[PDB]
């Protein structure tokens, strides 16, 4: 339950079968039986007691879920108590889209490790995604002081909106 | 090694009539003690 | 420049070992939680949303 | 946070109240305690500031110092414990006693919600520092130096407090979270041009500015070790706090009010840090140093992005931590020295082997060695700046040059070479002055490791 | 010359006490105050409180929001939403000048 | 008298020239930039008495300082533009400029390789013990800004004018650095010029944009 | 407890006082017990004060 | 201990001065020339030959070893840069 | 400025109008420094004419602490006062000429446009 | 002890301002200063422009 | 820069102003004659004051 594989796709795997063309012995092959069996199983043996004795007492943990309060865009001006509330149901989701962007910083690295000689192709689902995630986070949160709050980006939207607006009228 | 307390001449600057002694201030010379003169 | 040493990585060795004894010992039997559903009511505790125990003592105990 | 503060408060009762012979353990044990307290304000599990109540609040920003603030009354009033260990048991608890309202005070001021709470808080501190500073002062010269630390602070303090008044009449509230959601947009007038300055002056002369930091030099070298290790660690870092909460007000202005300060700094970081250079003192080099390490914090809390303001707090953090260990260091060459020089003493590796180790370390903090909170925090600054001109990079490209070279010079004039002939015969190390470099550094390898926890309010 | 003492010389505290460890010249003081400043500076604020320090739990939420985004990141992109819309506060909301 | 210090210090060498070498983001390949600089100041200068010693640790230090405001534009370019120090996702640079970054890169290793541009401090390097001189002077050390821009040659291809720009430079310092090499009478200091001479053919291997190569000559050498 | 044990209580008790006086500032600060929004819920059985 | 009559002065004006801290400064009264007059802070301090200690005679027994100083020759001004580690004024063949 | 209200009492400490106001619980912090403030001039006076500080005067310490907080009540009870008339006198104002300060009104941030700065 | 005194304390107690000390005392502290105001607004104001008329690419940088 | 432009210009430049400005308003001769005339003189431009503002 470490990872949900649907956040972090991982390609499947295909592994050419072991072909041996030489009589002479492939000294991985035995290093690693070795391997598991004096660094593997004394490992394993004790891994799983400890799972067990984690079983005979488990606990659970949930994931603190935040009701929606109501945004800026409604919140009456100088109303402290209201717009505090509403700060904060940004400032907590200026993260939320930012460990998404994390993802995708993560998810891509992957997928040039993984697809070396080829990432100029084959990884080109991620990075279409990277500018399609990128163009917006910084279309909502990047001209931004270190003081941002959630009334300029109502306005850094908001003198774009102008432009999706007087662009668009010019265009006539 | 003893922090430099005050000698003589640091402590003699604060006599005389006036701290920063003018053209013709200086030519003053400091109040009497008693607060009563020779004259 | 010796005898510093011998009291600085023995009162740090003092409660240092105790602490990590503590730590693998929770660890071990104990146990980090594992993430579940909150059941359709039940308003968990502070102490209920953090996964190691002992970072969870604290939070019950004193926040 | 008042276990913070009142338990520090009845610190005073202990200094006077207990034994003469005892007053020292029972001061620096409890102090450590009160650290451990402090300690408990760094649990925060949600980005909301935890406001403890209508004037008390802390918010990242301010959390990472108090600990700071709380942790170094211990430590100084270990340096200390020598000189002054020559005075009549009533000099000696008035010292404890000064050092103990420092923190007091600091601590406040650091966790303080209302802007003019800061500002009296604020300048109180000078109370204490210059009683520290000229009443226990070696050199002749500590008249002259509590002076210049006096007024340079003074001059620029009270447009602070014109400034502060007149936003309260202005907006109708100095509380920082107010302050903060609610609509302050100067309009670049000319006047409000002189606002921002008002603001900003008084925080820009305490964090030594190119223009205005000759008050710390001349301060720190008479200044006892306690008083020097209290300015450079906690004393200037209140004008960086005091920066990063003011200018949530005055918005507009500093994007073009700034470019002055910015340059300032930059060129001054650049001639602080080789005028560090050939300096004989090494009291005199460690506070230069002092100035341009701090001259770069000043031009992260200006360009004011994300980066710059965590890159600020991790330095004047790990700065802080770093310079007071020079401080420290420095005072125990001092003492059996008897001279500032940085020329005479040389070699001691040979003859103090572990102190050296200390030194080593401390210069490696104090130029940007990489595994460490200090670098993590200059390649920060680093970038940002870099963002407002790609041609920062050349001035804060000349100063990592010069720092390098300073730093290493402090550990190649002083801590090797051949030893001195006979200067008066070195004793060996006390346990004290080895740990109370140990009680410095230790911290900064913790930090190191996590070093999300003084990351700032940006991040 | 004025009256006054002649500079006083600085102990060897070392020469007696020869196990001075730097906090005071009689003996049992200074060691009653390392036995206490080692222990209360090392042994219970480096340790315990790196202890309490380490498990202070998903500080500033960063811990929340690596879940956060997976549970947002699993949801929108099987819904087929954008992963990160490019507008925040909605559009509708935002009542832009007419002018 | 102090043997085991300094074995202490070669290992805690040998592990920061390790992770200079396998370090994925760059933040860790400055760790280890830096690291091998100051662990080589602590050995270079390992008989601290001597001046001669002092000097060329100095030396060093500020050399590689140099080197070091290059790595810190590349870190800096690469922290704004593409932004991450991991070099699984810098390579997705290719089609970029790249090139304020890589001349950042480029002046790092002139500064760490000894390229003709402050070329002097391996030859001063040598005031450290013999076998200081071998591990370090010799191999592990100034190979390391060969292996950067073998790091960085996705990026490298990309650029031409990089390429003749080290190709250049390795060429100069190559006869440079051997010509001083046929009059020096000092055996320590004639295997320096050579050690200098050999990555300057190697610079210019990777100049010549032949990456896997300098790698091979880098092992052999 | 006067042998120099009433010495060493000063501090501790400052921290207790420090500790009332701050559970007071609570007190006081508790309108919007739970009348806040994101953590407005109804008192669950057997509980008058979400937060004390 | 060291009163100001044994610490650096103003420029020496009258000759006699000039024989004056010739004798603070442990010199010659005919090697003492004074940095020149410009105001710029020298004072009286001698201005010894800018040469380094480089070529200081090194088997000379120097009180300071590592300066190459004696114990009472007056400092060289710039002695932070003159000194063994930093500048090198020395003949050289070429 | 509050002298020449109507009904000032022409020299009374505190009218008994301000018997309508909350006494000032005896343990207000303010009262408690007052006692503190008191008891540091005791131990101060035992200082200046040289006696033992704390062990001395014990009648005198007393007195310190229980004069000044007596009259802390009595002044605080009043200073109370004065500050609830200036309400009672500013809030009513306030109503009696109602136009001179009428609520405006605010509109919410979705229609106001305030200018963006970028830091860049 | 004397050269330390008269590197640090006998500096200004000799001072007298002259020209070549004056013209040299302000091409020093307002040259560069100045200097790297027309680098750093030239540049600033550069970028500003390009960003404004929409040349920049500020592409996958989503950070600052 | 450091040292004498630094610290004539800023610190101690404010330090002569003042002094200079103390030694011209403190330089009093003590004689009543003198004093009195200045109060003539204040009473004079104060009742200017008044008439010119009337
Ligand atoms: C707090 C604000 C500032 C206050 C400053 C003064 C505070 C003094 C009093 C309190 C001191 C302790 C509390 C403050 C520091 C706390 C440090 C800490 O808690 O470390 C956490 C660490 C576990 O790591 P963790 O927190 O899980 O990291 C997050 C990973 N996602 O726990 C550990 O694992 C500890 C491990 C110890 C051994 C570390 C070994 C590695 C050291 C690497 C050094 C690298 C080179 C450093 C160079 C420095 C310059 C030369
Ligand atoms: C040295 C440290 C830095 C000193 C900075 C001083 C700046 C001026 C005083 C500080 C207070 C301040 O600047 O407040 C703003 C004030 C104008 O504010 P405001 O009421 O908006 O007026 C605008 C037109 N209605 O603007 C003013 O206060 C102007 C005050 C002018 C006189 C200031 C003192 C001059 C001394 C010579
Ligand atoms: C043909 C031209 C080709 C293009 C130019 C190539 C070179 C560009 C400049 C690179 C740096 C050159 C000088 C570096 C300093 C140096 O080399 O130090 C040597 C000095 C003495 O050492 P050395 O003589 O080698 O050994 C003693 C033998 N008896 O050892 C010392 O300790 C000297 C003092 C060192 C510390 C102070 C030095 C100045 C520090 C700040 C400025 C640094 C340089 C300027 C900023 C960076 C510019 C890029
Ligand atoms: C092209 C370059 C333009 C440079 C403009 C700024 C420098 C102007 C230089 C004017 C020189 C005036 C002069 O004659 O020399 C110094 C001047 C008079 O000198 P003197 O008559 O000897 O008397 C001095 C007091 N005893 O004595 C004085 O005037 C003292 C005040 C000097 C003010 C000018 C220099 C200011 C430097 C500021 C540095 C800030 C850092
Ligand atoms: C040490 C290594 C230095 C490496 C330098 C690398 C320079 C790269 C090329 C820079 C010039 C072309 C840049 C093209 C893209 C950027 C275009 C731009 O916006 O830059 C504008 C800037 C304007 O500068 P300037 O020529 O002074 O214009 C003033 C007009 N009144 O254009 C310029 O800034 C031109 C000058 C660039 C170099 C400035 C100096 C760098 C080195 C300074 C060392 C310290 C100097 C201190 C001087 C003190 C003087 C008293
Ligand atoms: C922007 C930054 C502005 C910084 C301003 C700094 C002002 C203070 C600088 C130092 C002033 C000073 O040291 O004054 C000393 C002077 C001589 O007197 P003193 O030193 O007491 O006696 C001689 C020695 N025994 O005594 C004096 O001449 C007068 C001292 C005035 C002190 C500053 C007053 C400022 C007033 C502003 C209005």
């Amino acid at each position: 339950d470490s990872w949900d594989k649907d956040v972090y796709p991982e390609p499947p795997s295909r592994t050419p079968a072991p072909s041996p063309q030489t009589s002479l012995p492939n000294p991985i092959t035995y290093l690693t039986k070795a391997y598991d069996l004096v660094v593997d199983w004394p490992v394993t043996l004790v891994r799983e007691f400890i799972e067990r004795q984690h079983a005979k007492n488990r606990t659970y943990y949930y994931h603190r879920q935040y009701r929606r309060v109501p945004d800026i865009t409604e919140c009456k001006e100088g109303d402290v108590l209201c717009i505090y509330e509403a700060e904060m149901q940004w400032r907590r989701d200026f993260k939320v889209d930012q460990e998404i962007m994390n993802i995708i910083q993560e998810r891509l690295k992957a997928c040039q490790q993984r697809e070396g000689e080829n990432y100029q192709q084959n990884c080109a689902k991620e990075l279409e995604q990277f500018t399609k995630v990128t163009k917006a986070y910084q279309d909502r949160y990047l001209d931004l002081g270190a003081y941002y709050s959630a009334r300029k980006c109502l306005a850094k939207q908001k003198q774009r909106m102008l432009e999706e607006r007087k662009a668009a009228r010019q265009e006539a | 090694a003893r922090q430099w307390q005050p000698d003589i001449e640091w402590a003699e600057q604060f006599s005389g009539a006036v701290m920063y002694p003018s053209k013709e201030t200086a030519h003053w010379k400091p109040p009497p003690w008693n607060d009563v003169d020779i004259l | 420049d010796a005898r510093f040493l011998r009291l600085m990585k023995f009162y740090l060795m003092l409660t240092g070992i105790p602490v990590i004894i503590g730590i693998t010992l929770v660890n071990i039997f104990i146990g980090e939680a594992e993430l579940a559903e909150i059941p359709e009511g039940y308003i968990p505790e502070h102490w209920e949303y953090y996964k190691h125990p002992i970072s969870r003592w604290i939070a019950r105990n004193f926040y | 946070m008042l276990k913070i503060i009142l338990p520090s408060l009845m610190l005073l009762p202990l200094t006077w109240l207990s034994s003469p012979k005892k007053t020292w353990t029972n001061v620096t044990s409890y102090s450590f305690l009160i650290s451990l307290t402090s300690l408990t304000l760094l649990w925060q599990t949600d980005e909301n500031y935890k406001n403890f109540s209508n004037m008390f609040s802390s918010d990242p920003l301010s959390t990472p110092l108090i600990i700071l603030t709380a942790w170094l009354l211990p430590l100084m009033l270990m340096a200390s414990q020598n000189h002054l260990k020559k005075d009549n048991n009533v000099l000696q608890k008035l010292y404890i006693s000064m050092l103990i309202s420092l923190q007091i005070l600091l601590i406040m001021t650091f966790s303080a919600t209302e802007l003019i709470m800061f500002y009296i808080l604020f300048e109180a501190t000078l109370i204490p520092t210059l009683i520290i500073i000229t009443r226990w002062g070696n050199q002749t010269e500590r008249l002259n130096a509590g002076i210049y630390f006096l007024f340079y602070t003074l001059i620029g303090s009270i447009p602070l407090l014109i400034a502060l008044i007149l936003i309260q009449n202005h907006v109708g509230t100095l509380n920082l979270m107010i302050l903060s959601f609610t609509t302050h947009t100067l309009d670049a007038s000319w006047s409000n041009n002189l606002l921002w300055l008002a603001c900003m002056m008084a925080f820009l002369i305490k964090m030594p500015l190119y223009g205005v930091h000759l008050w710390l030099p001349k301060a720190h070298v008479e200044a006892p070790i306690a008083g020097s290790m209290i300015l450079a660690a906690i004393l200037l870092k209140l004008g960086s706090y005091g920066m990063i909460r003011i200018s949530i007000i005055l918005d507009p202005l500093t994007k073009y009010m700034a470019y002055p300060f910015i340059l300032l700094s930059l060129w001054g970081m650049i001639m602080t840090s080789s005028i560090c250079l050939r300096q004989t003192d090494l009291k005199s080099l460690i506070a230069y140093s002092s100035v341009s390490h701090m001259a770069l914090v000043i031009a992260s809390i200006m360009i004011q992005t994300p980066w710059s303001f965590m890159g600020a707090t991790m330095l004047m953090i790990a700065h802080g931590l770093t310079s007071s260990l020079l401080f420290c260091l420095a005072n125990s060459n001092y003492e059996r020295i008897h001279s500032r020089t940085m020329i005479m003493a040389r070699g001691l590796q040979m003859v103090f082997p572990l102190m050296a180790t200390w030194w080593l370390m401390a210069s490696l903090a104090n130029l940007a060695l990489p595994p460490s909170i200090n670098l993590m925090g200059e390649l920060f600054i680093t970038m940002s700046l870099f963002s407002w001109s790609n041609f920062t990079i050349i001035l804060m490209g000349i100063n990592i040059i010069i720092t390098g070279m300073y730093s290493m010079y402090m550990i190649i004039t002083t801590q090797r070479g051949k030893l001195t002939n006979h200067m008066i015969n070195l004793q060996p190390s006390h346990t004290r002055e080895l740990t109370l470099m140990a009680l410095h550094m230790i911290p900064l390898i913790l930090l190191t490791t996590s070093p999300k926890l003084i990351t700032g309010l940006t991040m | 010359q004025w009256q006054e003492d002649p500079e006083p010389e600085d102990e060897n505290v070392y020469a007696k006490n020869p196990d001075f460890h730097g906090y005071d010249s009689d003996p049992v003081v200074d060691v009653w105050n390392m036995r206490a400043v080692f222990f209360f500076g090392f042994s219970i604020v480096l340790v315990f409180g790196t202890t309490f320090v380490a498990y202070v739990p998903d500080y500033r939420m960063q811990e929340w929001a690596r879940r956060e985004a997976e549970r947002l990141v699993k949801y929108r992109e099987v819904n087929g939403l954008p992963i990160m819309e490019s507008n925040y506060f909605d559009p509708s909301k935002i009542q832009l000048p007419e002018d | 008298p102090n043997i085991n210090r300094f074995i202490k210090y070669l290992t805690l060498f040998l592990i920061t020239m390790l992770i200079l070498t396998s370090a994925n983001n760059m933040f860790q390949l400055f760790i280890g930039w830096e690291g091998v600089g100051i662990m080589s100041f602590l050995l270079i200068g390992w008989w601290y008495g001597r001046t001669d010693a002092n000097t060329a640790a100095l030396q060093a230090i500020l050399y590689n300082r140099i080197g070091d405001i290059g790595f810190i534009l590349a870190m800096v370019w690469f922290s704004l533009n593409m932004n991450s120090w991991e070099l699984q996702q810098i390579m997705f640079s290719n089609n970029n400029d790249n090139l304020i970054p890589l001349m950042g890169l480029l002046i790092a290793a002139t500064g760490k390789s000894a390229q003709f541009g402050l070329h002097p401090w391996l030859p001063s390097a040598m005031e450290g013990p013999t076998p200081v001189s071998a591990l370090l002077h010799s191999s592990t050390m100034v190979v390391a800004g060969i292996f950067l821009l073998v790091r960085f040659h996705p990026l490298t291809t990309n650029n031409n004018f990089i390429l003749t720009t080290m190709l250049c430079l390795g060429a100069l310092t190559t006869l440079f650095t051997a010509i001083c090499a046929l009059t020096q009478n000092d055996i320590k200091k004639i295997i320096a010029f050579s050690t200098s001479s050999q990555l300057g053919l190697m610079m210019v291997t990777l100049g010549m944009n032949q990456p896997h190569l300098a790698f091979l000559h880098i092992c052999t050498h | 407890l006067l042998r120099e044990h009433w010495v060493h209580i000063l501090v501790p008790a400052g921290f207790v006082f420090g500790c009332y006086l701050d559970r007071k500032d609570d007190e006081k600060l508790t309108a919007f017990r739970n009348k806040s929004m994101l953590f407005q819920r109804e008192l669950r059985p057997n509980e008058e004060v979400t937060w004390k | 201990h060291m009163t100001k009559d044994m610490l650096p002065g103003s420029y020496p004006r009258t000759p006699e001065e000039r024989a004056a801290a010739a004798k603070k400064y442990n010199m010659r009264v005919e090697d003492y020339e004074p940095y020149p007059d410009d105001g710029m802070g020298y004072g009286d301090y001698p201005m010894l030959p800018n040469r380094s200690q480089h070529e200081r005679d090194p088997w000379y027994q120097w009180d300071h070893s590592e300066l190459r100083m004696n114990w009472g020759e007056p400092i060289h001004w710039d002695l932070d840069m003159y000194i063994r580690n930093r500048v090198d004024t020395s003949p050289t063949p070429v | 400025m509050m002298n020449g209200r109507p009904g000032h009492e022409p020299l009374k400490f505190l009218p008994d109008e301000a018997r309508s106001l909350p006494p000032p619980k005896l343990n207000d912090p303010r009262l408690v420094y007052m006692g503190l403030l008191g008891y540091c001039t005791g131990l101060m006076d035992n200082m200046l004419r040289m006696r033992p500080v704390m062990r001395a005067g014990l009648h005198r310490q007393l007195l310190f602490v229980t004069s000044f907080v007596f009259a802390g009540y009595f002044y605080l009870k009043r200073q109370n006062y004065l500050y609830a008339v200036k309400d009672h006198d500013m809030f009513g104002y306030i109503k009696l000429h109602p136009e001179d300060f009428p609520e405006k009104e605010k509109k919410t941030y979705a229609e106001i446009l305030e200018p963006f700065h970028p830091v860049r | 002890i004397r050269w330390t005194y008269a590197r640090s304390a006998n500096i200004y107690p000799n001072f007298r301002p002259t020209p070549k000390n004056s013209l040299l005392g302000a091409v020093a502290g307002f040259g560069p200063l100045i200097f790297w105001y027309y680098v750093f607004k030239t540049d600033r104001d550069r970028k500003e422009r390009l960003i404004q008329e929409g040349k920049l690419d500020r592409k996958f940088n989503i950070s600052y | 820069l450091d040292l004498i432009w630094l610290e004539k210009t800023i610190p101690k430049s404010t330090s002569t102003l003042h002094t200079n400005m103390t030694t011209l308003t403190t330089n009093q001769k003590g004689l009543i004659k003198l004093y009195f005339m200045s109060f003539l003189i204040n009473i004079i431009l104060i009742i200017i004051l008044y008439s010119i503002n009337l």
